[PDB]
């Protein structure tokens, strides 16, 4: 709950430079997960209506 | 294959450094011992590859150059140790990559200059600092003379190194300290110069990228300071 | 830091009342059919418990539950009455489900039972995984959803001239799990 | 001669009644918000248990809490009821709390919880030390207090046509201490 | 005899540390194993003596305090420790010496007060930096106080020393990292605070220096930092 944590920025360093008509539209995507010394503690559900 | 170099926070992708030129085949060092020699050394945090902001290599463009240390004059760490010390001196590895697509004909040539004094006075004139200087055919210092009224022809003399684009795209010249003394001040003096010119005008098809970027990635090595330790006895 | 309050079990083992059967007691006046309730044992009301198993496909796991009861008359009447006593009946998958108040399926011998008087401490029992294959299954991709019996209760004190209504939750908590194959969560939101 | 009874624990371990919790049946009839009581435990209050606690800068200890409760008619009516049966929920810190009489809170599977029939053994818990730090604090020096959690208990018949009042003491009782950086005690008198 | 303490640039006379006291008899240390556990660890710089200005001692002067780490918000290399860290933990010698002349009766105890919360709220309020806050004998928390109502008589349970000045007339408190955590910000949070109370009040003879001076040497000890350090993988 609420504040820090950080921040992951993704900066244009050089144009993406591309050879013929193939389009000036690429894409990212992006993942994130746990490593092995993630852990979690004290169980607490709210799911509720 | 592609290696990842580091340097603490920061880190570099390298395709294949396989063409790596050291300066006169000399491996920058520190200063031999030829604490009394005061060798303040923060090999620390000022050696990671620093990234300087990208030039826009196009068909018109005439050349870029950038003095070293200058350049750093404001990355971050190394740059602050250019200012709480009075003394120092580093070498370089200066990295150059451009990536283009296989469709761009086009060929920069790199050459590293020792006491590059460009020619046609005033400070800040020539330290461009970190956005680098460029050329022009015809301030600007002369591009085929590099200021000083020299037949372009002959730079290969210094430490150079050619991206030709239908072959390799990166380049990393390597320069050790050079300079008439053995220590300096690395704010008021710069012992390179980094210019890049292109042999081969940058040429590419119909509808491609008209401007193919290229950085320096220049990162400080094995520097030094001079020091501000006195000495008290009893 | 350690995982241990993450496993299966820490995560699922958990009492949650999932439901409340609510009876009268049979007073003979007007007492019309809330004289038995029933249920089909399902976690699908319980967002909450559902929500966490449907994070998989398939699990196994012994259900224990148990039985809170709470009474009070239904008129401000000088309520009188003896302490009553109720029967829980469990009714394994694929058995007959009571029907009337006096059915014979409270009598009949299958069903394990309860009588639990009230006030006193809260009845209890625990049905072992009981699929008739070899796990109950959170979806499925087939043609002709899995059981886990019938509750049934009953007051058992019969000619009460004193209407007395009694709520009992039901508090279902899964032990010795174990689960399959795990799937994206549904939002919250649909249930 | 021996030091015993004055060590850390046989200072701190004593039985302390840190508050009374007091709700009322959900008497449908007017009954306004009585209907559950909720308390978040913290020491300051009994000026008798937070003292001895200032006492020093830092400590650890697992908290068990017995519940005394005790009910009685508001009207001298012919007030008849089965005997009652509360609810205790411990909600871990940085958990929701109830809100309303029959907030989902209660259901909610995180939350420990206590079904103690009314004329019984008083019921009783013990949630371990829960800072999430290595110490509850007793002062600090910096900026954006502890917690340990919130009791909420209500009454779980509901109908009842008798207002029946309770009040519930909570006997929470320090075990298994340990201090650090004592410190001088402040006047009984700032309090 | 005087011993000539150094931490690099900075040294410190001092007659004799032979009444040198550690708050708990526990030398500060780092973090024990008990680079996974994030010890970023600049013990170089930021481990010197550093002198908070001089108070001037009077008659009618009440107290001094002061709030550490907060005290070294400032001073150079520590000062700035605490702010491209997010979290640190550092002990610290406190080196307090009040030179008087021979004819200057007076006593002071310095305490230190882990979580020392001075009672009367606003940040800027309990953090008097490198100044210091004084106390008042009736803002000011109460001197015989110390902010919260308690009699003085007992704060000699708090790691202390007495300077009384017809003896010793320098103290040296050694604070090891003490806190509910096991690291920390230790910008938003003074795990210690040293106040400096006058149990006899000074009193010298005729015309002398009516005020003498009293100086603060804190040197953080055993210091270490959060991690900015990330990973990749290939």
């Amino acid at each position: 709950i609420d504040t820090e944590g950080g921040y992951i920025s993704v900066f244009y360093q050089t144009r993406i430079v591309v050879p013929l008509s193939t389009p000036r539209e690429m894409d990212i995507l992006g993942f994130v997960s746990a490593c092995n010394d993630f852990s979690v503690r004290l169980l607490r559900d709210t799911t509720h209506i | 294959r592609v290696l990842q170099l580091t340097l603490g926070n920061s880190t570099i992708t390298t395709q294949e450094a396989a063409n790596s030129v050291v300066a006169y085949g000399r491996w920058p060092e520190y200063l031999r011992d030829s604490p009394v020699d005061q060798p303040t050394e923060p090999d620390v945090a000022a050696c990671r590859f620093y990234t300087l902001d990208t030039v826009s290599w196009t068909k018109e463009s005439r050349g870029w150059w950038w003095k070293l240390p200058d350049a750093l004059r404001d990355m971050g760490l190394f740059g602050q140790n250019m200012y709480y010390h009075y003394l120092g001196r580093s070498g370089y590895t200066v990295h150059v990559q451009c990536n283009a697509s296989k469709f761009h004909q086009g060929a920069l040539g790199v050459f590293a200059v020792p006491e590059m004094c460009l020619a046609g006075t005033s400070y800040q004139n020539a330290n461009p600092g970190e956005k680098g200087g460029t050329f022009t055919g015809t301030f600007c210092p002369v591009d085929y003379l590099l200021g000083n009224g020299t037949l372009l022809g002959n730079a290969f003399v210094f430490p150079h190194q050619i991206i030709n684009l239908r072959t390799n795209n990166c380049a990393t010249l390597v320069l050790p300290y050079v300079n008439s003394l053995s220590i300096d001040s690395m704010v008021k003096h710069n012992n390179w110069g980094i210019a890049i010119l292109p042999l081969a005008p940058l040429n590419f098809a119909s509808e491609s990228s008209p401007e193919i970027p290229i950085t320096l990635t220049i990162a400080p090595m094995c520097c030094e300071f001079n020091g501000l330790r006195n000495i008290t006895l009893p | 830091r350690s995982r241990s309050e993450s496993s299966i079990e820490s995560f699922f083992a958990r009492g949650a009342c999932v439901t409340i059967m609510t009876v009268d007691n049979p007073a003979s006046t007007t007492n019309k059919d809330k004289l038995f309730a029933v249920w089909k044992i399902t976690y699908k009301d319980t967002v909450q418990l559902r929500r966490k198993l449907e994070f998989f496909t398939y699990s196994r796991f012994d259900m224990e539950l148990t039985f809170v009861v709470t009474a009070n008359f239904t008129e401000t009447n000088n309520g009188h009455a003896l302490n009553q006593v109720y029967q829980i009946m469990y009714v394994p998958p694929g058995a007959p489900v009571p029907e009337k108040w006096d059915d014979y399926t409270w009598q009949t011998s299958s069903n394990p039972s309860i009588f639990y008087t009230y006030g006193t401490a809260p009845a209890r029992i625990s049905v072992p995984y009981v699929g008739i294959s070899n796990a109950y299954s959170h979806f499925y991709d087939g043609f002709s959803l899995n059981d886990f019996g019938i509750l049934a209760v009953r007051v058992v004190n019969d000619h009460n001239p004193t209407k007395v209504t009694s709520k009992i939750r039901v508090y279902l908590k899964p032990k010795h799990i174990r689960v399959w194959c795990p799937r994206p969560p549904r939002a919250v939101a649909y249930y």
